[PDB]
Formats: structure tokens, C-alpha cells, sequence
């Protein structure tokens, strides 16, 4: 459910 | 100072109309290799990489390297004007302008200003274009997100809402799964709004590759002509 | 505990999309005979009777009798997902759920909760599907209602507005009137909003039977495959 | 007291749907010659002249001369009801009414009331229907107006906005310019809203003639069947 | 013009 | 830019 960002990968 | 000619212009508009669907602006790197577009949507959840190599053009005259930035809306609208069998010529002189010409019964040229520029995958699945286009559209009926689950020899997309639920199984028996390669059980969930833009316009005959990791981003890849490629990196949910 | 398989799934969605157009919910009686749906619109002006007998299914495994109630909107939307040549499987286990699966390149299964359940005809006319679809659409241009008039050997639908008027005559000579059988002069008027839903999606090759009485309800009947049938009872005006 | 029959009714609806697009009402002069419509849009910027001569009808029975006026919206909507291969019959009795009938599987008749009625060209270009339809649509993407420029042996339409610009060259080499005849350099500009209505529905095979003068009105002409004709007079900009 | 109900038939 | 009328021709 919680949409994160690409920056952390 | 380049001149680039692509046959099947309606086709070229399609690829750009994909890239237009998630980003508002984009950089085009022209080089003697080919054309490149790399870009992230406003909320940095998806990343697009387009590679269009010289071979897919009927004429490809580049002098060195420069970087075009364009209003993708105005580009989308000009490129939509091309007919399916018409020829697309892209051109750049010293002036900050992209000349786009379509040739058919008559030749029309449009000038558009340039603007300012700016993973350890567990599972890999190959899948026909129709299957995934259908699953995404099926899933949108019940939820805003879709789960991807890969165990050895079997591949599932599923989504669940309050009342209703959807699930699409494939094993290597299933007619539109070409290939699956999973090291360990892999489970991840992605927003449907992004998936819909990603898979809108994918024929039965389109081999789509998807690499995913437990709660980590999806990489979706399919080819333009033979040499060219489009890759979408999509951040996951939770 | 049933398993019911219908070929030509897009076709099955069509029939249900009719029934969906006037009612918001519906009962499906499954029995070893066949499937039945009976239902009245919110304002009790139309009555739908669907009969889908065992023979029209490629597999029909029912154990006794039960009664499914479904959100017809959510059913309409799932059934719309079927392709024309795809196979529809309907399934019910102990749990209050309808499993709907479509099979093609891949199989997709959707689970939908069950919800809670709930004449002396003078004239009879047989008529091709196109004629009546056209008359209703013609009549809607001038009025909110259409008159049906049957004298011996001749059949008329007509409507009138403030300024403009429409009339469509048929005698047995006319190419799309198969049959007419009237005991006495018969005249009745029906609302166009209901007629439009009733006749939307009726091919040239569709024999439609209509039974009517002077200021009394219309019975409209046409067949699904050979064995199955849809009948609409429509209350009249004034 | 006339009876007029035209084959290919969908075709007849098309021509009228053009004339409907710019004017709200129109006069039809019926005479033993043929049918005529002459009319100017509300803002007197365009002028339509339709000539439909007897020969293009399969039956043409006129008694003298009278002048029908009709609600073009209600006429457009009735004429849209005709199928492509269906027969159109127009009829007028003593009463102020137009009987329009379409015949196919069944015959439908619609009655519509009658209402109350009411250059030194430098360059001449002949051009296929697709080229100009495309140029107008191309130009609308960048501006509300289009320039027409004719020098000897070469014909250009161009438009410019704030950022973007469009230009379509034709010389006699270009595949969809049939003919050009210019006495002197000729340059004029016309609003795109009107041009779009004028050229909407013009096939590849449609020879369109355009006569223009430096800052003076355009005359656009194309044929209906062989004998009949439609001419549009369009006032220019600045 | 007057729309009635099915119940009365 | 300035749209005139047909009447003047």
C-alpha cells in the first residue's frame, strides 16, 4: 500500500 | 546538425506517446550510435529508458553529440499527425528548433523550440504482451494495486479489493508465458495507474520481459523493431 | 457446488449487459434444468425473464438448486473482460462467492461476493431485429414515447412530438416483417427510454416477437442461441 | 407538390451535415432544374452555395418552383438516420411539411415543419482532398489561422503560433497538387475554425479547387456526384 | 403519456 | 489577425 520512491534502491 | 529518417512514422509516434504518458518533459541524446531518452516521472516512482539505435532508421546523419529537450505534449501532438506508412524526418540546425517532417501525398514540416534539459533481481519472467495488458486491466476493476508472485515453474499476478478479487496463474504450460527463471520465491506489489501506462498498446506478438525482487522495483523491457528497446523501472508498494 | 461452462463469452456478457441496463440487482436461479433470471426495474414498469437452459453450455454440472444474487454492475464489468472466442466458466463453492473465469492466452479468475436476493394479447407480430431497433431510434428523435398499432395484415409504429412526427409502416410485403397475427385492432404506447435498452444490440438476423393489447403491456421475446430466451414485459402509457 | 429520390442516402446526409456545420438555417430552392441552397453563417464571414441538379436523382418530379426552409439541426438528425445503401425520398404536399423517407428493410417517413426563409481571383489551385484536410488539421495545432501563399509553380500553406510553426509546400511535382494557375504572387490568411468545417470529410480522391487573392476571400469548390457542386466563399483575415 | 405500473395487470 | 466580413467584396 505504502508507495515509496526509486531513489532508495 | 543532424538528419534522421524513420519509416513507419505512426509506429514512431506510438513509442513517444508511451514515454509521454508518465513524464511531462524528456531529454533526447542524439549521437552517431543512436537516439537515447532517459527520464523520471514527477514523483520519481518510474524511470524510462528508450534506446533507438541507428539501424532502425533509413537515414541517420549525426555530427558528434547534442541533447534535445522538447515539450513532450507538443511533440506527442505533432507525431500523432503521421500516417502509418508515412516517412518521419527529424532535423536540427544551429537554431534551437526541432524540424519534424512527415512525407506522404504532400510534405509537412513542423518546427518545435528546444527547451532546457532536466539490481539483485530474483525473478525474471518473459510473457506475451496481451497477457499482462489484460491482467493490469482485470486488476484495475478491483484495486489500485497488483501483486506479482513468482515461485519455481509458476507465475501469478493477483489483486484484491474490499469485496472482489482477481488472480491470473501461468505455468510454462500456459500459452502466453514464453519463459520463467526464479532463484527464490519472489513477491512484490505495484500501483495499477503506472502499470496501465506501461502496458497500454502491447500486441499478442510482443515478448515482454519482467525482472522483480521481493519488495523491490520491477524492470519491464520490450523491443522496438529489433535493435531498439524500452525499459521501465518501477518502484514498488510497501 | 456448480461448474458451468459457456463458449463465446463475449456473447454471454452481451445478454447480461442487456439485463444490467434496466435493473441494478438480479437473482440467478441455478438448477439442473438451466439458469434463470427474473427481475423488475426500480419503478416496476419493466419485467425481465432470462432462461438459459443446460444445452447452450459445453459443461453444465449443477448439484440440486441454489440462488445467486450479484451486484449486476460489478458482474457487467467482469463479463465485459471476456474476448469473443474465449471460454466462460462459472463456479460456486460453499463460500458466498461467484468464481468467474475467462480462458484464453492465460486464464483469469474473478471472485465476486454474493449479496441478498430481492395476458389476453390481441396482436402478435414477428419482426427482424434491425427494423425495431431503427424505429425506436427514429422515434427518440421526436418524442419520449412510441405508439404500436396493429390492424389485420399491416403493422405500424409511430411517434409525434411538438413539431416533428415519425411513422414506420410494415405489411407482410415489407422485407423485415416475418409474421403478423391480430384478432382485432390493437393500439398501445410505450416509453422510448425502456424500448431503447430493450432493443440495443439486435442484429438484422434476430427474429423478435412482440405481443400487445389495446392500452396493455408489451411482451417482447427473442432467443439466445436456440434453447435460451429473453422476455421483456413492458407496462404501457395511459 | 414535389417528389425527389436520391440513391446513397448516407452520402446525401454528409453533404447536408457539411452545410449544417456553419449555418443554423437554410433555404432550399426546389425547381425543375434542381435543388439549390444558398446561405451565410451568423457572422457573414462564410457563404455556402450547394447545387444539386436533377441528374443525380433517380426520380425528380417538381411542379414549378417553391422554397423550403428547415431547422438544419432537426434535418441533420433525420438525415443521419439513413444507411449508406438506402434510398432517400423527399416530398412536399400543400401543407407546410417536408416528408423525408428512408427505405430499407422497412420504410420510415419523417415529417418536419417548414419555417421562414432568411471576384478578381489572382491564384487558382487544384488539390487532393486529403492534402488540405491534413494542412488545416496540422495548422490548428499551432495557431487559430492559416496563410495561403501562391507563387508561380509552387503552393504553400503555413501557420505560426507563439512557440511552434507549420508549413506544407507543394510544387507540380508533389503528388496531391493536380493543378496551379497564378497570375501574380498571392498571399492571404483565413481562420482555421471555418476551414476545419469546410474540409471535414474530404477523401484522397476529391479534386478541390481554391481561388484566392492577396488579402481577399477564398473560394473553395468541390463536386457532389458529377453534376452537383458545393462552393464556399470565405472572407479573410486582416 | 401517463406511465402506470405493471402491478395492475 | 483582424477578421472582417464578406459584405465588403
Amino acid at each position: 500500500k505504502r508507495v515509496i520512491s526509486l531513489e532508495e534502491f | 546538425p543532424f538528419e534522421i529518417v524513420f519509416e513507419g512514422a505512426k509506429e514512431f509516434a506510438q513509442l513517444i506517446e508511451t514515454a509521454s504518458r508518465l513524464i511531462d518533459e524528456a531529454a533526447f541524446k542524439v549521437t552517431e550510435e543512436g537516439i537515447s531518452m532517459r527520464a523520471m516521472d514527477p514523483s520519481r516512482v518510474v524511470l524510462i529508458d528508450l534506446n533507438l539505435p541507428a539501424s532502425i532508421f533509413s537515414k541517420y546523419e549525426v555530427d558528434g553529440e547534442e541533447t534535445i529537450g522538447v515539450n513532450m505534449d507538443h511533440l506527442k501532438k505533432v507525431l500523432k499527425r503521421g500516417k502509418a506508412k508515412e516517412t518521419l524526418i527529424l532535423r536540427k540546425g544551429e537554431e534551437n528548433f526541432l524540424e519534424i517532417s512527415l512525407q506522404g501525398t504532400a510534405t509537412r514540416t513542423f518546427k518545435l523550440p528546444l527547451i532546457d534539459v532536466e539490481l539483485p533481481f530474483t525473478a525474471k519472467v518473459v510473457i506475451l504482451g496481451d497477457v499482462i495488458k489484460e491482467a493490469v486491466k482485470d486488476a484495475s476493476l478491483v484495486s489500485d494495486s497488483m501483486k506479482f508472485i513468482a515461485k519455481e515453474n509458476e507465475f501469478t499476478m493477483r489483486a484484491e479489493g474490499e469485496t472482489q478479487e482477481v488472480e491470473v496463474k501461468l505455468t510454462l504450460e500456459d500459452e502466453g508465458l514464453l519463459d520463467i527463471e526464479v532463484q527464490e520465491e519472489t513477491k512484490s506489489a505495484y500501483g495499477i495507474s503506472y502499470l496501465s501506462d506501461m502496458v497500454k498498446g502491447l500486441g499478442k506478438a510482443d515478448e515482454v520481459t519482467i525482472k522483480f525482487g521481493n519488495e523491490m522495483p520491477m524492470q519491464m523491457e520490450y523491443y522496438i523493431r529489433d535493435e531498439g528497446r524500452l525499459i521501465f523501472l518501477l518502484a514498488p508498494r510497501v
